C-alpha cells in the first residue's frame, strides 16, 4: 500500500512540473506579443490544482504513526515470564549445556 | 520445516524479527543461533552497525547453547573492528568464566575497573560470578554495596 | 488518561508538524506557479491550512480520544513558521517563471 | 553606440569568476560527505565505548 | 511585470546561492555533532544525582504506597536525629549560541562578490524606507522596493529551510544498555553545580511539605463495573497460532 501512495505522489509532482512548464511556455509567448493582457488558460490551472490536491493526499498517508497515548497498553501483552530474566545477571550453569555438549 | 522456513522468508524480516527478539530479551538461544549464522552466510553485505549487535547477540546465545567455535569466530571479528573496547572485554571475560579459570576473568574485571571507574557491567558480572562461586549471602552483600 | 507516555505524544506532534510543513511547502509551490496578489495569496494559504486540518481530522475519525487529548493543536498549530516556509517557495517559483 | 544611464542593473557583471563559485559549491558537497561518516563513526564509538 | 532579465543570470545566482546555504547548514549541523565532547563524571556526583531522582519519584509516585513504608522512607530521608542530607556534606569572547556570526559572514561575502545585481522581486508590497535594506548596490530612486538583491534573497533563504532541515533529520532512541549510561550522564550534567547544601535543605523541606493520600483505598469503584473488554480482547488473541 505505501508504494502505491509514493507512486501517486511522484506522478502528481511530475504533473505539477509539467503544468509549470506549460505556464512558462505561455508566459514566454505572452512576452512576444504586445499588450494582450490575458490570463493563463483555465484548463492548465485546473490540472495543476488537481496535482496540488492529489499530492496533498498521499503526503498525509505516508507518515502516519499515531501511537496510543496510554502506555499501559504497550506493556499489556508482555508477560512476567520474559521480564523475570535480565540481560545483566546471566549464570551459565544449566543442564541443557551438558545436554548439548556433544552435537 | 527447517528448509520450509528457510524458503518463505526475506533477510529484512529476519533482521526485524531478531530486533524484536532483542527488544523482548527472550531466551531463544537455539533460534537466535539458528537464524544468526544464516544471515551471516547469506547476506554478509551491509548493515555493519546492525551486524555488530547481531554478532554479540549470536555469541551470547552460542555461549548458552553448545558452540564456542562461533563464539570465538564472532570475538575475532569484533576485535578486528574495535581494537580497544570494554564491551568485547566483558564478553570475553564472560566466555572465560563459562569455560574455566574464573580468576583470570576476575583480574580482567579489576583491570577494566582500574581503566574506567564507572563500569556497572563488570561489577554485575563479578557479582554473578560470586553468586555461583560462593554462597548467596556474600553476593547479596556486594549487590547491596553496589546498589548503595 | 491517568498515565500518559511522552514518547507517543512526541511522535504525534512530530508527525503533525511534518505534515503541516510539507503541505505548506507544496501550497507555496502552487501559489508561485499561479501567481496572485498578497491578500489572495494569504487567503489561499489559510484555505490550504484549513483543508489540511479537515483532512487530518477525517484521518482519525472514531477513537480520536486515545489519539489526541484535545483538538486545539490540530486546528491552531505551526501557523507562523509554516507561513514563513511557505513565503519562500511562493516567491521561489513566482519570479523564476514570470520575471525570468 | 550604446549609452548607460546608471551603470548596469539588467545584465550579469563581466567580472564574475565561475571557478571560485564552482569550487565552493563542490567543496561543500565534499565536506558534507566527509563529515557524514565522521559523525556516524563518532556516534557508533560513543555507543560502544 | 517589467525589467526583462536574462535567463543566464538565474542559472548562475539562484541555484548556487540555494545550494550554498543548504550545504552550509548541513556542514554546521554535522560539525556541531562532531565537535560534541563528553564530560568527566565523578562517582559522587552520580550518587547524589540518583538520590535526587529517587526523591523526585517518591514525590511524584507516592499515592500507590503503603502508608507505613511511606513514612519509613520519609523518616529515612529526614531522620531529625542523624539524617543523611544533614551530615553528608561535600566541599566547595562571550560565546552565546554562535550561529549568527557564520551566517552574517556568508551573507557579507555573497553581497561583496555581487555588487550590482537583481535577483528576484517579492510580490509583497514593501515601503520605500526598506529600499536601503534591499538593493544596497543599485543606484535607482524611481524603482520599487519589490526587486530585492541577493543579500535579502539569502536572508530569506536561511529561514525558508529552517523547518525543512528537521524534515530530513530527526531523533534517535536505541542502545538499551547505553540508554542507562546516557540517563546517568544527562542527570549528572544537570547536577553539576556545587550548591549541595542548599539543594539538600530545599529537598528536605519540600519532602515534609508533601502529604499522603493513599490512592489504593478507592477499590469499590472497580467491584461494581462490567468486564466485557476481556472477551473482545480474548477473541482477538485466539487466531494467532504458534510459530
Amino acid at each position: 500500500a505505501p508504494s502505491l501512495w509514493k507512486g501517486l505522489v511522484g506522478i502528481g509532482l511530475f504533473a505539477l512540473a509539467h503544468a509549470a512548464f506549460s505556464a512558462a511556455q505561455h508566459r514566454s509567448y505572452m512576452r512576444l506579443t504586445e499588450k494582450e493582457d490575458e490570463s493563463l488558460p483555465i484548463d492548465i490551472v485546473l490540472q495543476t490544482l488537481l496535482a496540488f490536491a492529489v499530492t496533498c493526499y498521499g503526503i498525509v498517508h505516508i507518515a502516519g504513526e499515531f501511537k496510543d497515548m496510554d502506555a499501559t497498553s504497550e506493556l499489556k501483552n508482555k508477560t512476567f515470564d520474559t521480564l523475570r530474566n535480565h540481560p545483566s545477571f546471566y549464570v551459565f550453569n544449566h543442564r541443557g549445556r551438558v545436554l548439548f555438549r556433544p552435537s | 520445516a527447517k528448509v520450509s522456513e528457510l524458503y518463505d522468508v526475506t533477510w529484512e524480516e529476519m533482521r526485524d524479527k531478531m530486533r524484536k527478539w532483542r527488544e523482548e530479551n527472550s531466551r531463544n538461544s537455539e533460534q537466535i543461533v539458528e537464524v544468526g549464522e544464516e544471515l551471516i552466510n547469506e547476506y554478509a553485505s551491509k548493515l555493519g552497525d546492525d551486524i555488530w549487535i547481531i554478532y554479540e547477540q549470536v555469541m551470547i546465545a552460542a555461549l548458552d547453547y553448545g558452540r564456542d567455535d562461533l563464539a570465538l569466530f564472532c570475538l575475532q571479528e569484533l576485535r578486528r573492528q574495535f581494537p580497544g573496547s570494554h564491551r568485547v572485554k566483558r564478553l570475553t571475560g564472560m566466555r572465560f568464566e563459562a569455560m574455566e579459570r574464573y580468576d583470570d576473568a576476575i583480574q580482567l574485571y579489576d583491570r577494566i575497573l582500574q581503566e574506567d571507574p564507572t563500569n556497572t557491567a563488570a561489577r554485575k558480572r563479578k557479582i554473578a560470578i560470586r553468586k555461583a562461586q560462593g554462597k548467596n549471602v556474600e553476593a547479596i552483600r556486594e549487590l547491596n554495596e553496589y546498589l548503595e | 488518561p491517568p498515565f500518559i507516555s511522552e514518547a507517543a505524544v512526541r511522535g504525534n506532534a512530530a508527525v503533525l508538524d511534518y505534515c503541516r510543513t510539507s503541505v505548506s511547502a507544496l501550497s507555496g509551490a502552487t501559489a508561485g506557479i499561479l501567481g496572485l496578489t498578497g491578500l489572495y495569496g494569504f487567503i489561499f494559504y489559510l484555505l490550504a491550512s484549513v483543508l489540511l486540518s479537515l483532512l487530518l481530522i477525517l484521518k482519525a475519525g472514531r477513537r480520536w480520544n486515545k489519539y489526541f487529548k484535545s483538538r486545539r493543536p490540530l486546528f491552531t498549530g505551526g501557523l507562523i513558521g509554516g507561513l514563513f516556509t511557505y513565503v519562500l517557495f511562493w516567491t521561489f517559483l513566482y519570479g523564476m517563471v514570470h520575471v525570468y | 553606440t550604446r549609452v548607460y544611464p546608471s551603470k548596469q542593473f539588467d545584465v550579469l557583471k563581466d567580472d564574475y569568476d565561475y571557478v571560485l563559485i564552482s569550487s565552493v559549491l563542490f567543496g561543500l558537497v565534499f565536506a558534507t560527505m566527509i563529515t557524514k561518516r565522521l559523525a556516524q563513526v563518532k556516534l557508533l564509538n560513543r555507543a560502544w565505548r | 511585470p517589467e525589467l526583462l532579465l536574462d535567463s543566464n543570470i538565474r542559472l548562475w545566482v539562484v541555484l548556487p546561492i540555494v545550494i550554498i546555504t543548504f550545504f552550509v547548514g548541513m556542514i554546521r549541523h554535522y560539525v556541531s555533532i562532531l565537535l560534541q565532547s563528553d564530560k568527566k563524571l565523578t562517582q559522587e556526583q552520580v550518587s547524589d544525582s540518583q538520590v535526587l531522582i529517587r526523591s523526585r519519584v517518591l514525590r511524584e509516585n507516592g499515592k500507590y504506597i503503603p502508608k507505613q513504608s511511606f513514612l519509613t522512607r520519609k523518616y529515612y530521608f529526614n531522620n531529625p536525629e542523624d539524617g543523611f542530607f544533614k551530615k553528608t556534606k561535600r566541599k566547595v569572547m562571550k560565546g552565546n549560541v554562535t550561529n549568527v556570526l557564520p551566517m552574517i559572514l556568508i551573507g557579507g561575502w555573497i553581497n561583496m562578490t555581487f555588487s550590482g545585481f537583481v535577483t528576484t522581486k517579492v510580490p509583497f508590497p514593501l515601503t520605500l524606507r526598506f529600499k536601503p535594506m534591499l538593493q544596497q548596490g543599485i543606484e535607482l530612486l524611481t524603482l520599487d522596493a519589490s526587486w530585492v538583491s541577493s543579500a535579502s534573497w539569502y536572508f530569506l533563504n536561511v529561514f525558508g529551510l529552517r523547518s525543512i532541515y528537521s524534515l530530513i533529520l530527526g531523533q534517535d532512541n536505541a542502545a538499551d544498555q547505553s540508554r542507562m549510561m546516557q540517563e546517568q550522564m544527562t542527570g549528572a550534567a544537570m547536577a553539576m553545580p556545587a550548591d549541595t547544601n542548599k539543594a539538600f535543605k530545599t529537598e528536605w523541606e519540600a519532602l515534609e511539605l508533601t502529604d499522603h493520600q493513599w490512592a489504593l483505598d478507592d477499590v469499590e469503584e472497580e467491584l461494581m463495573a462490567k468486564d466485557l473488554h476481556f472477551e473482545g480482547m480474548f477473541k482477538k488473541e485466539l487466531q494467532t497460532s504458534i510459530f
